[PDB]
């Protein structure tokens, strides 16, 4: 059958090409409910996750933006203690005790 | 102990260590990393000519590791079962987002946060181009950096403000910067080096549409010729026999052979040998998008049907005759439109594309304007029979029909085989 | 032989099978050989040459050795453009000059290569003097007509002679089968 | 069809050869409009070309 | 060296303009990061009108 122009037009109509718009920033992983839920679970449980996506999806940047909003207890001041002149170990202390 | 430099693992404690799977796989440090995760063994590396070292006590790990990588980068990494055991949570990004006002607003907000100042026209054009990149009409490309790069080019070309004209200029420049191959092909076609007929009717010739497998995927018609000769049942794909056809192309040719063999049952084996050749090809054809084109070409060769050269036929076909969807339909249709425009639009050129690609048609402004004026047509077919009716300008049913003409052609070829064999016997 | 050469040979076979359907099949086995070759050839620029050679072999048509033939041919029998046309034409001119210009040697090249004909000077003065000819063809039928020096249509034409040769070969195959069966 | 000599000439005829030609230098990327415009865009935007 | 220098890196303000034959980039365009980094393509037409 011959396709009419009406059934072929796809461009969303433009009612004004001026008046610059001001829109609120979207939450990280917008339209990516699967990845955002997986990362919510990984953060909640402390599991090691891994992000998968075709390249140029900005996985590295949204992930950092999403993690920056997170809240965690103050990380302990880990420090190397010499158990001898030959052996050293990594020791974690509460913040400010180092 | 005072000379131990902390690494990424040491400053990731209590937090998250973001890594690229490419670097872990490429630098041979995947084994050491999984050993640090499983056994809690983090030893500061030392140059190979070291006098001694420090026997670092095993170090419990309190971090979360979030690998980031392409699916191809991880497919080289699930081969180790330790990867499945350690990284249990799979966060996967969909290549496309649904096309909706909510996602348009989200894209606008994201681009505004990125620093671009969007007019409504510019945002609408960027969202439409995202849908075009996704090749869908109801889905938009989820590759936000690609859209950000296009937005940056639009800002540069428009003066910093993203208007519809600016985004159109950016897209036009993006097409024009990689247009050298298409310019060369169009010049060759105009000069006559690559002979393509976009007007008139010819028998056994179909302007099959192919996609160049390099650069921006430019579509371009490649004339296909089918020759019906009496002989043993054999569908000869010259490109496949010469080694220019891939696995999928060979599957498509075999599927066409099966459809032809099973469709016309009034003799024994199919009484014709069909030679399908992509003239002027000289390259490897490893896809399945010419199945319908070469099928209608073979049918025309069998039945001596004069096929219209205005219409370029594309889309795969199964062995029951039904046209299946193909990808990159935008590229094929726009390439044929470019070739028609170079030779001049006669008001009857068109493209025959599968009914399943109604949702994959995101044609440019020029193609849609040509369709509006009637200088370019788009035909949607569900079965190969409809493609043949549209090409030959007749109907299979009824007398003087295409089906009866194909039957008459097959009868003539079978009679020629009969005459030769009887002459052999007598 | 490269993949393109095999494609050209298959295209030639398809053209021969489709054009001559007077019998249930092409009743001739044609052997095409580039003699004194000893090196792989990968292009399809010889499609028209081997097509006219095979047609002459079928029809017992004596082709002129004065004219060289270049250019690919599709299944429709339309001569296709080929690259390095200047190199081929000048090479044949050098060979003709070394063996002495007889005033009739020439080259048959596709009509689509007129834009690509940038010949050396000596070839151009040879053409001026009439000592070298360049024939542009767009159909293998025209190339065969020029080489064999006869019109394809009509009585005592090349087409009828090709059909007669094919008929003779078919009748000898028929005689073989009939004798063997009986 | 035989090609006449007039259809085989391609060399632009020479009218004079004693006067040394004097011409101004051509702009960079002459004839290469596509490359020149691509570099113009890259320089304007600071992209990596 | 026994004791190296932990040189902290510096911001980049340069623009990179690679030069190469089409097949020199054909082995380099298959890297997905090349497309994202180098956006502007400057094509040289092998023949001029």
């Amino acid at each position: 059958m011959r396709l009419s122009y009406e059934a072929l037009e796809w461009r969303t109509p433009i009612e004004n090409s001026t008046e610059p718009v001001s829109l609120p920033p979207p939450p990280p992983f917008f339209g990516q409910e699967r990845a955002r839920e997986a990362l919510e679970l990984a953060i909640r449980g402390g599991f090691h996750a891994y992000l998968v996506g075709p390249p140029s999806l900005g996985k590295h940047e949204a992930l950092l933006a999403y993690l920056s909003t997170q809240s965690v207890e103050t990380p302990p001041d880990l420090l190397y203690v010499p158990l001898s002149e030959r052996k050293v170990a990594v020791l974690t202390l509460p913040s400010g005790q180092e | 102990v005072s000379l131990i430099r902390p690494g990424a693992v040491h400053r990731a404690q209590g937090g998250y260590l973001i890594l690229d799977a490419l670097s872990l796989k490429r630098e041979g440090t995947w084994e050491a990393f999984k050993r640090a995760l499983r056994n809690g063994q983090v030893e500061p590396v030392t140059e190979p000519q070291a006098p001694a070292g420090l026997e670092v006590e095993p170090f419990p790990i309190q971090m979360q590791v979030i690998l980031v990588g392409t699916p191809e980068a991880f497919e080289g990494l699930e081969e180790d079962p330790a990867f499945s055991e350690l990284f249990r949570i799979r966060a996967e990004f969909s290549p496309t987002l649904p096309a909706s006002p909510e996602n348009c607003t989200a894209l606008g907000g994201w681009l505004l946060a990125q620093g671009f100042q969007l007019t409504q026209g510019g945002l609408t054009r960027l969202y439409d181009e995202a849908r075009r990149m996704a090749e869908q009409r109801d889905r938009m490309d989820a590759r936000l950096v690609e859209i950000r790069a296009l937005a940056e080019e639009a800002a540069v070309l428009g003066g910093g403000l993203l208007t519809a004209e600016s985004v159109e200029q950016a897209i036009a420049a993006r097409e024009h910067r990689s247009f050298l191959s298409e310019e060369e092909f169009l010049r060759a076609v105009q000069e006559g080096v690559i002979r393509l007929r976009t007007t008139g009717r010819a028998v056994g010739e179909v302007n099959s549409l192919v996609v160049v497998e390099a650069a921006p995927y430019w579509g371009r018609p490649a004339r296909l010729t089918a020759r019906a000769a009496p002989g043993r049942d054999h569908l000869i794909s010259i490109d496949r026999e010469a080694g220019l056809g891939g696995q999928i192309f060979h599957k498509a040719v075999l599927t066409l052979a099966g459809y032809l063999r099973s469709r016309y049952i009034e003799h024994g084996s199919l009484p014709v040998t069909i030679s399908l050749a992509f003239e002027q090809n000289y390259v490897s054809i490893e896809g399945d998008a010419a199945g319908l084109a070469e099928l209608v070409a073979a049918l025309s060769a069998i039945g001596n049907l004069p096929l219209r050269q205005d219409l370029a036929v594309t889309g795969a076909v199964d062995q029951t005759g039904k046209v299946l969807a193909v990808g990159a339909i935008n590229a094929k249709v726009e390439g044929f439109f470019r070739v028609c425009k170079a030779l001049g639009l006669s008001g009857t050129q068109g493209v025959i594309l599968p009914e399943a690609n109604l949702a994959n048609l995101t044609l440019r402004a020029e193609v849609l304007e040509a369709v509006r004026a009637g200088q370019f047509h788009i035909y949607a077919v569900e079965t190969a029979e409809q493609a043949l009716e549209i090409l030959a300008g007749a109907r299979m049913e009824g007398f003087r029909g295409l089906q009866e003409k194909i039957r008459a052609g097959l009868e003539a070829f079978a009679r020629l085989e009969e005459g030769h064999d009887k002459e052999d016997r007598e």
